[PDB]
């Protein structure tokens, strides 16, 4: 310390961290200072727009990234990784490891469909390929399209949370090419079958590389590595890890005991003597 | 036709390998010898994808591309008039006529020691027909004081 | 299905999640649906409202809690956290593996300053002793004050983002008292040394004890539990979870290798012949 | 439960779980009873065999199996999930949370090398190719061959845990190409 104090020795450094000087007398952010994130009256949006892209964003993306945050929050607790921050706060644990343990699950068929459902979209159109071909190339292979179909709500009947996105995307937001694409895919899809809509998990992955590549701020070699690198699995991540920590006060204050799984749901079906 | 000034302090190099001890030793003598520059303004390593490589410029800290393909670090970089190849002697044959192709490499130098007689005289052949200066092969490199230096020739 | 479609078997049903509704033609957040969400423009801070405590939380509160959350983000590579996420970044896993590498030591020691800072102030308000003898009970029995002192950011130097939060706790929020009390042992501390003002992961505490007991919708055995069942790690976990999705993508858009950790900086200390 | 005690309602059931019968007046393993586990003599390769594989292997191939969970313990505090198992602990949390935040990196670059040059020189030597040509096929896309090179430990000094389990599987293990592919 005393002979790079007085600066007589060089030693090459690690960690090369293009976010964060915490260093010095205010926190800065990307290129911005705390001070400045809060006199420009940025949200969440802004500073996940400083710390993931270090662009500031324009006020309508960062609030498309809110609302996307607010979207993919809680979706009950039967899917796979609110069941797993359930068993794991019933087991009495923490936060950070009933969160972790419900986090751990949010892979390909769990949670997936956010960056799946736009490199899948990506490739069709970047390809240039009308709708109508990429539907029936998607038909010829197996691999259904990723980010398309709902259970229930169907047409005649809308998600509502898949409109309330989509009525933002087609307001507050210039030139949205990809998400025109996948509506026409929605088009082609729901003549098939009436609940072949738009799913959340593939508007948000198409209105995504729209925000990226669309806006300002975005050559195209950023905007495809954002979508490459997975910064796609995080809007999902950081929004549904709400709902999970949610679900682990809900389980802490309702007060329930150890679970167990009873023995007739399982079904083994053991080798006869291994 | 054979050029007479090799290196100058506007020469940059191409170094075909994974050899940041050689390279941060050619940007320390660059820094001693007050030149604006660095040398090497790109690395090429074929077993790895395109990244940097983080190097000192005295004090400073800067950052060095390593290419995969040979071509692509051509692209980026056409001020490269000399490539270093730190090679071995079973892949230096393959590096070089793949360099020779190049019209902006207009010197190499090979470092590998043992190459068989009959691939350097290929190498030496197609030198003198595309009108390169091989600096010969079973060498240290070369260093001209105030400009430029091949590799880890000098030392420390 | 058929027996109970027709109603004439019962089975008792496990976890009984007072929270996100997913059944029907809208997802309801704690008795809200998801258009009323978008509709009375709640943000980020309303969502946690309503998923965290089930509750409509006034208009300063859920911008409290967005605030909350953008300055507990990142806070540089050093820290703890952001280097296990680094690491893991650096061993090219995955979003999930690397945040979760990352999330898992926000503890005691890392990012438990929130909780216990609040603990241990309410420990003492609620006791009823002026802050003039609680700084000495904390004298006499070793365990320094949990949410005061800063390294450098002292006094004629505020921290600024201690001053964003306070600035906003003072304005836009009724009757504060544990936050008064922390101030007065800030007033109290700042004469024994220059370096001990309130943290930030000490005002966040006080100042969301405050939110919880001091505004509507919690009586106080509410406002207890959600202070005790520990749903202020959740706002740091929750906030640090944008910075250390940030340092993945940042790690992974500089292309960094494997990590070594030098071996002189180690230093094996085995015993002779075991 | 009680219509199905009596056993007139079917539920299909899910978790099929063909490993460990709790049930019972025993654990069974595979399809061994846990007092067959001790009897037998089958260490914690045994109980590997039994609940990865759902097999009695032979007594040398769990022997195998506990020397390789044997060299594939420690290799010190720098390497990459023993560092941030440390950091972890450092931080003062718990055994489950530091050691779930070292194994947490156990991906590609480190630990990722036992099923890569397992899955690469099983896919070189079942295309049939002799080794010769495999180095150069390995050698004109990038790629290094996985499972190759250390960096201290070369020849005339060998690894000497690579030395135990290269003499255990030349004595007590019959018939091994595979790993006279990866000697050539
Ligand atoms: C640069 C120099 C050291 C040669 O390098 P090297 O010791 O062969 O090491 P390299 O990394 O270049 O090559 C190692 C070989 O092992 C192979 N190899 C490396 N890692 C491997 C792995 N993980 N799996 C399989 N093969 C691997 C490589 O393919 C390479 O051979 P190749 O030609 O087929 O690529 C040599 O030129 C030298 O000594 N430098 C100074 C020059 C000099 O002083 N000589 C002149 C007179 S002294």
């Amino acid at each position: 310390s005393w002979a790079r104090e007085l600066g007589l020795i060089r030693k090459p450094a690690s960690f090369m961290t293009s976010i964060c000087d915490e260093r010095g007398q205010e926190l800065i952010y990307a290129g911005m200072p705390i001070t400045e994130v809060f006199k420009e009256e940025m949200g969440i949006g802004g500073v996940l727009g400083l710390l993931w892209f270090q662009k500031r964003l324009p006020k309508y993306s960062c609030q498309f990234i809110e609302m996307c945050l607010m979207v993919t929050a809680d979706h009950g607790p039967a899917v796979s990784g609110a069941h797993n921050t359930i068993i794991c706060a019933r087991a009495g644990k923490d936060l950070v490891s009933s969160l972790t343990s419900g986090l751990l699950t949010i892979g390909d068929r769990f949670g997936g469909a956010l960056d799946a459902a736009a490199k899948m979209f990506s490739k069709a159109f970047d390809s240039g390929i009308i709708p109508m071909e990429f539907v029936n190339k998607m038909k010829k292979e197996g691999k259904l399209i990723m980010g398309i179909g709902h259970r229930v709500k169907s047409i005649n009947n809308p998600d509502m949370r898949v409109q309330i996105l989509k009525d933002y995307v087609r307001q507050h937001f210039p030139a949205t090419p990809l998400l025109d694409y996948a509506l026409e895919v929605e088009k082609i899809t729901t003549s098939k079958k009436p609940n072949l809509i738009l799913n959340v998990d593939g508007l948000i992955g198409v209105a995504f590389v729209d925000m990226l590549r669309n806006c300002g701020s975005f050559t195209r070699e950023e905007a495809d590595e954002y979508i490459d690198i997975g910064a796609l699995n995080g809007i999902f991540v950081l929004g549904r890890s709400m709902g999970f920590i949610g679900h682990y006060l809900d389980q802490k204050r309702l007060k329930q005991g150890l679970y167990r799984h009873p023995w007739d749901d399982i079904s083994y079906v053991l080798p006869e003597h291994m | 036709g054979k050029s007479t000034t090799l290196f100058s302090r506007h020469t940059k190099a191409i170094v075909w390998g994974m050899q940041t001890r050689a390279v941060q030793g050619m940007l320390d003598f660059d820094y001693v010898c007050s030149r604006d520059e660095p040398s090497v303004a790109a690395m090429v390593y074929p077993f790895t994808g395109d990244h940097k490589q983080k190097f000192y410029w005295g004090h400073k800290e800067i950052l060095i591309p390593v290419f995969k393909n040979m071509a692509d670090a051509m692209r980026k970089h056409p001020e490269v008039d000399v490539l270093i190849n730190f090679a071995s002697l079973r892949s230096a044959y393959d590096s070089t006529m793949e360099t020779m192709n190049y019209a902006q490499i207009r010197t190499i130098a090979i470092i590998a020691e043992g190459i068989p007689e009959a691939l350097t005289r290929k190498l030496i052949k197609k030198a003198d027909q595309k009108g390169v200066t091989i600096i010969g092969p079973a060498t240290v490199g070369g260093i001209k004081p105030g400009c430029f230096k091949i590799g880890n020739t000098g030392g420390m």
